């Protein structure tokens, strides 16, 4: 019969390693880097566009960062069309508990639900797991400022500042030097900028191959605002750290 | 290679090798023939005597669906079993809905459509029987012949099974001998005849011989086992001719 | 070789080999006789034990009061096998008042052992059954395989050494055929005859099993001192 | 069941729940308790059809509970009882409904404030200075308008409760033998042993 | 019986491949090519009518299919595969949109729930990817005019201006040179034309040519009239003869 | 519905997913757990490769069941939310109708018995996590420490360690736990089981978690400097 | 190398079931060809019978669909028959659904979206076999349309299939070159078979009796197949001329 | 790989017969029928010392008048244990008695073949079931992942099996006492097991009429334990 | 409306002696007004030396009495032949009884 054809998706191998998730973070590494960085009063989201052609619609482009409710956002990196569906699950999730609760939902509980659905791809079902890693970004009044990752694995983990998708190790290591505890979110905007400029494979950094989003508390009093960059907005900062 | 492990499977030729592997086991099964006469149909079989523990005239391998439709098949005897199954099945849902006796024609494909379909998937395997089969209905009389692909035309004389080629060498001769036509009781003789001849390819065990018919004239359109004078008579004309 | 990985595939010679392979399960199980008059039909059935500590796998088993099979094989497959029969028996007494006839038992035993050998996933069965019964045409006796073919039959035996009891049986055919109205001297003529299937043991009080039905006797089951009289 | 009062002070919220259990021609008990606690500083009262009740109330802590220690953390007031309108909500439209209307009445420790929430069998919710179900109401409605003040420190309200349940012993038809009282602060949940 | 298919026939190879995601972009390699232009004021979609015989009719045979009245789509790899992505599209138009909304879903969304029906065949049990790339240009009031690629892994791209299938490579090359952001409709029909032109080997005009455009509003087209906010599609189809008049000026 | 049969016996009468289960579990960072006269200790090491870490926000490697019983394991960390969860449930919903809490038997064999379905159901691989359940039954005072695998098989313990190096630890609990007289105070069993870590850890810093359990839901976990007190002294006394 | 096995895309981006399935349609080794008239829609095969002991009647790879709707049929016959019932049903709950008849083309499209899902789905495999759906349609007028494994359909102005298939076809071409038109310029249907006929006569070089071929004509409001002496009464006409 | 339910060539399942291999790894456990009643014993083998040995639940109650001990997989066994004692007093609810031994034997026996492509594979535990009816008496049963089951009047399952089935050949006799019984688990047990015999490494228990199914304690077996000994050294 | 219960009348009477017992019963069967039958037998023998009756709606008596004969004799395939003893049938017959609880057998039963 069909057991023939069957690849057997959700299975150990002797060294007790799952080798469909473990090819998965392989094709993850080749995926254009993401950067989180989490200050004392917000959040900066910045991610590398994969090698853009000059007749790619730039401002009206949505690759690597996305908005989960008011108060969350994501950075992908893998499949863009893995990506969104596990986003509009993240979203519907969401509203779910908005709707049971009356209160917006706390960044780990969603961060737990979503990994807890790659975890079942990796267990039963014989289907091939998400080929995607999230940075979580987001701010409740329990916590406030948190920096979480999620991997095909379905394990999460819980970040000052992280790096996932290319050239991981590289940035980690420039994170881990220059982060500071007492840092404000202008300063990890500088930070998250120069580590892609020295991790990047490009020959040069520049406003149309970048997507950047901060999470402020700079609205007025007691209250978040997420900011996606426009392209301007990106070009700008980049000319104000001296990058271009 | 690999494309003869699965069913449903084409070959870079364009053939499924299962199925004509099913052949290959209708084949190696006892010879059948089916004859088509005047106003009806005659239907035989050879049925090898393994012992003499055998109970005679106790192990009925022709099968009747209806009561104007027979059936015969040789090849693995089980499959033979659940097409008739089904074919009953079908006949009957028929009748229920469109009040007349289902059709020969209607009724061949039927068993055609559902054969064709054990091709089309790799979880089940094709039918290891070819199956003679017809009767009379409101348009006459018809003789079927179906196979492990699905295949089945409209016959004037049919036959399957060990001694395939040795009856349908007889059976030609009868179409041509005959133009205007074959009567029912006739046929019967002939049937008995042909199996006699085709035991010439299976003659270590000696056999039993069954025939069944179905006639607008002799038996009213309904299918009945020829028994009792009617049989031995056919058997003595078959004795006189093999010496 | 490459075609016995399951029940759903031919062999190039038109062989299923997932059948062949239970129907070796067979062979390797212990001899059972069948063998009927025009009154009575009898099974006896040798049984086999673990060890002298073990007790005997019981052979026979009964499926209504005018109906019962012996087996040889997998145990669990003829219980599968024979629990349908005592539905099916039963059936036709509940919805028709009608003793159920033994060539529908057997018609009914083929059909549902055919579905097995062309559906993937499933497994044929792995044992053989004598089926003995009296119905309204007689005394009846029955031999199935596990391929779906069943057979009708004076007498027969399946099991380890059966060729034995079956050679016999084909050289008494005439003698035991005729002892009408007379239950001791039928299964003594099966007792004589799974006797040519023994080899270095002999027929001990534990160790026979023993069925009968006939006219104006319902299927019932002889073990233990009960079987003494005729070793 | 039938009488479940409440009434949110400046620092508490106190609830107080008949303790009859009448069937037929016969009070079976004197005694009882028409509460659960869903969490630390989380109290419910409820009153309606007989068995549903019970069940309904357990379901809910059950939940709550589970929440709880799922998140190491107390959900607040006015999530719980979010949680427990649309319970209801659901209920009202199955094959058979839930026929329970109950009090929440829980202290935001994050505000530190006292809530107080009635919600029918409907899933009908609404926060009040004090609230009532079934024909209690009727009376102490009218009663509290007049004596509340939102100010009111815990004894005073106890007081005013006081003034309520006189009120309905002398009014009312049914023997309703006193009521369990229990207050709902920052500390958590206590009850009154004599009242 | 039974679709005992349910596991997936799209896993990930140890270098971290998709390997039939891969394999169904070789397919659309293999595919005759086409393209999309973005103008200020429109788009043009265009391909090559790649006729199997002489003897078939390759007007019956429609390679760019209105999706909505203001939303086109063209393809280049295996047309079955598109046709039936097609019929789903249009269906999913309806019963995610407009039968919720009462109006026809923006072309970004539209192209997203395109991208999960393809996406779906990349993981579901016992199937394959599409074999197929899709280019959808479409309008929406508050999108403006915009042009999207759709690939078998269910990834969407905005594009200016693209090319797939082919002779894509060199085609996106003269794209390049061409496109500005000042472009008219009529001057992207005519930079369509002159791209397609490198392409095609064979006969080149207006009966080997499919190309339709998303312009202005047509009335025309609308089929009735009476109601003032319905102004009709924006969607238009060039005939041959209108290709073959462009041609002359070329 | 996926239906393949993935834990299945070899000619050696093996299941070897369960046993390459078993191996995921020997990858995992590594638990352990002790039980005194009145108390029980879970003590889990985590690694030092993950600096710029959030620890008020990761997960913690021990997980509350109820108010009463504590769940610690090895293996994959995905896995153990699984079971967690279903284990919370339970213990729930034995509130619910038999009114009194889980004993720490009937929760580990509950958890047990979820291991093992998942070594005979068709479509499912087993859990690659073995678990340390330790606790103290409603009303009682006598420490209870169980520990269970992927194959579903679980049994108490007076003292036990799971995960990568557990060998090693289990080595050093066998000679220096005496089953005559346990660790007769809270200190002398936390001392214990920081003791055996640091045969295996590395580093005594923020690399060691201990969680320390008592009688009547007296549950709590200690910090950084605390547990870097433990690990100050035993190195003194360990230069002699 | 199981990508050959099921239909799964190959390195190359090929389905190679789908390509045998192509090869297993000229296992009956029979030759079609279709042709439009003015009024009507002629389709055309060869009949071969090489058991004597068949019954020649109810050998036949043509098929009524509908009332409107005849299909020929190039490959093994089972599988033809399973196009066949499929394609009748189909055509019934659309009158039923829909309120008229189904047209021509539309059906071939359902066909080809049917042999599509085998394409793509792993536990069906693609018929062996393609259709030729022929009618005059009441919008469209004389109409042919074929349909394949891949899924694939066109329209035709003519068409051909079978082993000698491109001999046909480029006879077909020429004279359509020559004519200058879409169709056979002719006013009654048994000129157009004629037609048919001769131009297959003269593209495989066999000559035919009454019992070696199979002809299908399309007229408004109804499909038909010809009998033997229907047949016979054409090709004298032919002879003579 | 190929499908469970799969023949070998000379007529067995695969599954089973691999299942069967997993039985011989796992721990000893004995049991002797009489007729004052039947004695189950079992090797408890700990795998480490600091596991407490009286936590290992091999010997289990199904019936007040039914129990059974176990060998291989023992995690297996809970879903067969649980499915017996719901079988046992499901039958005394329908029926308002006891439950036959042979019947709930053949009832836990139906669940062994119920797997294939039910549950995925094979049970990994063979069962020894003693127990006493009204009908045959005292009796002890050996059921396995086959869904054969066989009655012995004495019989060992696990790594000692072959080497302790043959001692129990010799030693049993249709008169032996339950004394005389329990003696012989605990010699027999002595001489299979690895590690030196004594209460907290081995268990024993019985099951008879008048006072049903008993596990004995570690006080109890330990002076059986003593007795044995002195009593093959007087001779 | 349709009702699917009627009165076939008859009264049945059992009583138990020191090593006997007797199930007797009327053998007419009516409807209204009416006689079917003068002589319709209602109790039965059921093997095991039990006898019973089934006495009101003559249908749901039959269909009862059809089902104990037939649960008596899988009590035999399912437990070796063991004679099932009245305690034991009178709590088997519960439960076919209670089965229909929710559209009852109309019958008085005694055993
Ligand atoms: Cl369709
Ligand atoms: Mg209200």
């Amino acid at each position: 019969g069909s057991r023939r054809y069957d690849s057997r998706t959700t299975i150990f191998s002797p060294e007790g390693r799952l080798y469909q998730v473990e090819y998965a973070l392989e094709s993850i590494s080749h995926a254009g880097t993401a950067i989180g960085i989490m200050a004392s009063d917000g959040i900066v989201l910045a991610a590398e566009r994969k090698v853009t052609s000059t007749l790619l619609e730039q401002d009206t482009s949505t690759e690597k960062l996305y908005k989960l409710n008011d108060k969350i956002a994501v950075a992908v990196a893998g499949l863009t069309a893995d990506a969104e569906i596990l986003i509009n699950t993240a979203r519907i999730h969401a509203q779910n508990y908005l709707k049971t609760y009356n209160e917006d939902i706390p960044v780990e509980i969603l961060v737990r639900r979503l990994s807890d659905i790659k975890q079942g791809y990796t267990q039963h079902g014989g289907l091939r797991p998400f080929g995607v890693s999230f940075i979580y970004a987001g701010y409740d009044d329990r916590y406030g400022y948190q920096l979480y990752t999620s991997n095909p694995s379905g394990n999460y983990t819980g970040w000052k500042a992280i790096s996932v998708g290319a050239n991981t190790s590289a940035a980690q290591t420039l994170l881990q030097m220059d982060y500071k505890d007492d840092m404000k979110v202008d300063d990890a905007i500088e930070l998250a900028l120069k580590t892609l400029s020295k991790t990047t494979d490009s020959s040069a950094l520049t406003y149309d191959r970048l997507e950047f989003a901060t999470i402020r508390k700079g609205a007025n009093d007691g209250e978040v605002y997420q900011k996606i960059f426009k392209p301007q907005e990106i070009k700008d900062i980049l000319v104000k750290t001296g990058i271009t | 290679t690999g494309y003869d492990l699965s069913n449903s499977v084409f070959s870079p030729d364009g053939r499924n090798f299962q199925v004509e592997y099913a052949v290959k086991a209708v084949e190696n099964g006892t010879t059948s023939i089916g004859i088509k006469c005047n106003d009806g149909v005659v239907f035989a079989v050879e049925k090898l005597i393994t012992s003499k523990l055998l109970v005679p005239q106790k192990n009925v391998k022709i099968q009747v669906v209806d009561r104007h439709i027979g059936c015969v098949y040789s090849g693995l005897i089980p499959d033979g079993r659940h097409l008739v199954n089904r074919g009953r099945e079908e006949a009957a849902s028929f009748k229920k809905l469109y009040k007349t006796p289902i059709p020969i024609p209607a009724f061949a494909d039927r068993l055609g459509q559902y054969v064709q379909a054990h091709t089309l998937y790799n979880s089940v395997r094709p039918f290891g029987v070819s199956t003679i089969f017809g009767g009379v209905d409101k348009n006459g009389a018809h003789l079927y012949m179906l196979e492990p692909s699905g295949s089945y035309w409209g016959y004037k004389g049919a036959a399957t099974g060990k001694g395939r080629q040795s009856a349908k060498a007889e059976l030609e001769k009868l179409v041509d001998h005959h133009p205007e036509g074959l009567s029912a009781r006739e046929a019967v003789k002939q049937a008995a005849k042909i199996i006699y001849l085709a035991h010439e390819d299976n003659k270590e065990k000696d056999f039993e011989l069954e025939i069944s018919w179905c006639s607008l004239s002799e038996t009213n359109g309904l299918h009945k086992f020829v028994k009792g004078d009617l049989l031995q008579e056919a058997i003595d004309f078959a004795q006189k001719e093999i010496n | 070789n490459n075609y016995d990985g399951d029940t759903v595939t031919f062999s190039p010679t038109g062989r299923l080999f997932q059948v062949e392979y239970a129907l070796e399960a067979i062979k390797q199980g212990s001899v059972t006789v069948g063998l009927r008059s025009n009154t009575h039909a009898v099974l006896v059935a040798l049984k086999r034990n673990a060890d002298e500590l073990s007790s005997y796998q019981k052979k026979i088993i009964k499926c209504d009061e005018h109906m019962g099979l012996s087996l040889a094989g997998l145990a669990p497959d003829a219980r599968v096998l024979s629990n349908y029969l005592r539905q099916q028996c039963n059936y036709s007494s509940l919805v028709f008042n009608r003793k159920l006839a033994v060539e529908r038992a057997g018609h009914l035993l083929c059909d549902k052992a055919q579905k097995n050998t062309q559906s993937y996933g499933g497994r044929p069965y792995g044992v053989g059954l004598l089926i003995i019964g009296y119905d309204k045409s007689g005394a009846h006796l029955l031999e199935f395989q596990p391929s779906g073919n069943v057979t009708e039959l004076y007498g027969t035996a399946i099991g380890a050494r059966s060729q034995g009891a079956k050679t016999y049986l084909e050289r008494t055919l005439d003698t035991f055929i005729k002892i009408d109205g007379n239950p001791d001297e039928l299964i003594k003529a099966g007792v004589e005859a799974i006797s040519q299937s023994l080899r270095d043991e002999s027929l001990t009080v534990d160790n026979l099993s023993i069925a009968i039905v006939g006219k104006d006797t319902p299927f019932t089951i002889y073990d233990g001192e009960a079987v003494a009289k005729y070793i | 069941m039938d009488i479940i009062l409440g009434i949110r002070v400046q620092d508490s919220v106190i609830l107080a729940s008949s303790k009859a259990v009448t069937r037929g021609i016969s009070v079976l008990k004197d005694s009882d308790d028409k509460t659960r606690q869903l969490s630390p500083h989380t109290l419910m009262s409820f009153a309606g059809e007989a068995g549903d009740t019970v069940q309904f109330a357990e379901y809910i802590q059950a939940n709550i509970q589970l929440y709880s220690i799922r998140e190491d953390y107390e959900l607040s007031p006015q999530a719980v009882s979010s949680f427990v309108r649309q319970e209801l909500a659901k209920s009202i439209r199955s094959r058979r409904p839930y026929q329970v209307n109950v009090l929440i009445g829980g202290y935001d420790k994050k505000k530190n404030k006292p809530e107080l929430y009635q919600i029918d069998y409907l899933g009908t919710k609404v926060e009040l200075p004090y609230g009532a179900h079934g024909y209690s109401g009727f009376y102490t409605f009218s009663l509290l308008d007049h004596h509340y003040r939102p100010d009111m420190t815990t004894e005073e309200g106890l007081d005013l409760l006081k003034l309520c349940v006189q009120e309905l012993e002398k009014r009312m038809p049914m023997d309703f033998k006193g009521v369990i009282v229990k207050i709902v602060d920052k500390d958590g949940i206590r009850q009154v042993d004599d009242f | 019986m039974t679709d005992r298919y349910s596991f997936s026939l799209t896993t990930f190879s140890p270098s971290g491949k998709l390997g039939q995601i891969d394999y169904a972009l070789t397919a659309v390699k293999q595919g005759v090519t086409s393209l999309g232009i973005k103008a200020t004021n429109g788009v043009v979609i265009a391909t090559e009518k790649k006729s199997s015989s002489p003897l078939a009719m390759s007007e019956t045979l429609s390679k760019v299919s209105l999706l909505t009245p203001d939303i086109g789509a063209v393809y280049s790899g295996m047309g079955p595969d598109y046709r039936v992505l097609v019929d789903k599209s249009r269906k999913v138009a309806h019963t995610s949109y407009k039968r919720i909304y009462g109006e026809y879903p923006p072309t970004k969304l539209l192209v997203s729930e395109v991208a999960k029906i393809m996406q779906e065949a990349t993981q579901s049990g016992g199937v394959r990817p599409f074999g197929v790339s899709l280019l959808i240009a479409g309008h929406d009031e508050f999108n403006g005019f915009s042009l999207y690629q759709v690939d078998p892994s269910g990834s969407y791209f905005p594009w200016k201006a693209t090319a797939i299938g082919k002779g894509s490579v060199a085609a996106k090359t003269f794209l390049e040179k061409r496109w500005n952001d000042e472009l008219e409709l009529e001057d992207a029909i005519h930079i369509a034309l002159l791209t397609l032109k490198e392409s095609v080997e064979g006969e080149f005009n207006g009966d080997t040519i499919e190309l339709a455009i998303i312009g202005d509003e047509n009335p025309d087209l609308l089929g009735y009239t009476g109601i003032p906010t319905d102004k009709g599609p924006r969607f238009r189809k060039l005939t041959s003869q209108e290709i073959n008049d462009r041609l002359e000026a070329l | 519905g996926y239906d393949r049969a993935l834990s299945i016996f070899s000619p050696d009468g093996h299941i070897f997913q369960v046993e390459y289960a078993l191996e995921a579990v020997k990858r995992g960072t590594c638990a352990v757990g002790v039980k005194g006269k009145n108390c029980v200790v879970l003590g889990c090491e985590r690694r030092s490769t993950l600096k710029l870490q959030d620890t008020r926000i990761t997960p913690s490697k021990v997980s509350k069941i109820d108010s009463h019983v504590v769940l610690s394991f090895s293996g994959l960390n995905a896995d153990s939310r699984i079971l967690i969860e279903k284990a919370r449930v339970e213990a729930q919903s034995h509130r619910l109708t038999l009114e009194d809490p889980v004993t720490v038997e009937y929760l580990t064999r509950y958890v047990a018995g979820v291991q093992q379905r998942y070594t005979q159901s068709g479509g499912v691989r087993p859990f690659g996590v073995s678990t340390l359940i330790a606790g103290f039954d409603p009303r009682d005072d006598e420490p209870k420490l169980y520990q269970t695998e992927p194959s579903g098989i679980y049994s108490s313990w007076s003292a036990q360690t799971i995960g990568r190096n557990s060998k090693t630890v289990r080595e050093f609990l066998e000679k220096n736990y005496d089953r005559k007289e346990p660790p007769a105070t809270v200190e002398e069993c936390v001392k214990l089981t920081v003791r055996s870590l640091l045969e295996v850890v590395q580093t005594g810093a923020k690399n060691i978690e201990i969680t320390v359990v008592k009688p009547d839901s007296d549950i709590v976990a200690l910090s950084s400097e605390e547990i870097n007190q433990y690990v100050t002294q035993i190195e003194q006394e360990k230069q002699e | 190398g199981y990508d050959r096995h099921i239909t799964i895309f190959s390195p190359e981006g090929r389905l190679y079931q789908v390509e045998y399935a192509f090869k297993a349609t000229n296992q009956t080794n029979i030759n079609s060809l279709a042709v439009r008239g003015k009024d009507c829609t002629v389709v055309i095969s060869q009949k071969k019978v090489p058991d004597k002991l068949l019954d020649p009647t109810t050998v036949s790879y043509i098929f009524c669909i509908s009332r409107t709707i005849g299909m020929v049929v190039n490959g093994p016959i089972p599988d033809a028959r399973n196009a066949a019932l499929r394609a009748k049903a189909e055509a019934a709950e659309f009158r039923y659904k829909y309120g008229y008849d189904m047209p021509c083309d539309v059906l071939a499209k359902r066909m080809a979206n049917l042999s599509q899902i085998y394409t793509q789905r792993a536990y069906m495999r693609p018929l062996g076999v393609i259709l030729t759906f022929v009618s005059v349609d009441e919008e469209l007028g004389p109409s042919i349309y074929k349909t394949d494994p891949a899924g694939y359909y066109v329209g035709y102005k003519a068409t051909a299939t079978g082993p000698k298939q491109q001999e046909i076809t480029t006879n077909l071409e020429n004279h359509f070159k020559k004519s200058k038109i879409d169709h056979i310029n002719e006013e009654s249907w048994e000129k157009v078979v004629e037609f048919a006929i001769t131009h297959m006569i003269d593209a495989l070089g066999t000559e035919f009796s009454k019992n070696d071929l199979e002809v299908g004509v399309a007229t408004k409001d109804k499909f038909f197949t010809l009998s033997a002496e229907n047949i016979e009464e054409r090709l004298v006409a032919i002879a003579e001329q | 790989d190929r499908g469970v339910s799969t023949f070998s060539p000379e007529g067995r399942l695969f599954q089973v017969e691999y299942s069967l291999e997993a039985i011989k790894l796992g721990s000893t456990a004995i049991g002797i029928a009489t007729k004052e009643g039947v004695v189950l014993g079992v090797e408890k083998r700990a795998t480490s010392p600091l596991l407490e040995s009286d936590s290992i639940e091999k010997i289990v109650e199904i019936d007040r008048h039914i129990g059974c001990a176990m060998s291989g997989l023992t995690a297996d066994a809970r879903s067969m244990i649980e499915h017996a004692r719901t079988a046992a007093v499901t039958h005394n609810l329908y029926y308002d008695e006891d439950i036959n031994v042979e019947s709930l034997t053949q009832s836990v026996c139906d669940l062994a073949l119920r797997f294939g492509e039910l549950m995925s594979r094979p049970f990994g535990v063979a069962l020894l079931i003693a127990g006493h009816d009204a009908d045959d008496g005292y009796q002890l049963f050996h059921a396995e992942p086959s869904g054969t089951f066989y009655r012995y009047n004495a019989k060992a399952i696990g790594s000692g099996s072959e080497g302790a089935q043959a001692e129990l050949l010799n030693e049993w006799h249709s008169s032996l006492t339950l004394k005389e019984a329990e003696l012989l688990v605990l010699k027999i047990l002595k001489q299979v097991m690895e590690e030196k015999l004594d209460e907290n490494n081995a268990q024993l228990s019985c099951i008879t009429k008048q006072d049903g199914f008993k596990i004995y304690d570690n006080e109890k077996t330990a002076e059986l334990i003593k007795e044995l000994k002195e009593k093959e050294a007087a001779e | 409306q349709f009702n699917p219960y009627g009165d076939n009348g008859g009264t049945i009477l059992g009583i138990a002696g020191e090593d006997f017992a007797v199930l007797a019963g009327d053998t007419r069967n009516i409807t209204d007004y009416s006689i079917n039958s003068r002589y319709e037998p209602k109790v039965f023998d059921c093997g095991d030396n039990i006898v019973m009756s089934a006495n009101g709606f003559a249908a749901d008596g039959d269909a009862l009495v059809k089902r104990f004969k037939n649960s008596v004799k899988w009590y035999h395939f399912d437990h070796n032949d063991k004679k099932l003893s009245i305690n034991s049938a009178a709590r088997n017959i519960q439960h076919l009884l209670y089965g229909k609880r929710f559209f009852p057998y109309y019958v008085h039963t005694i055993i």
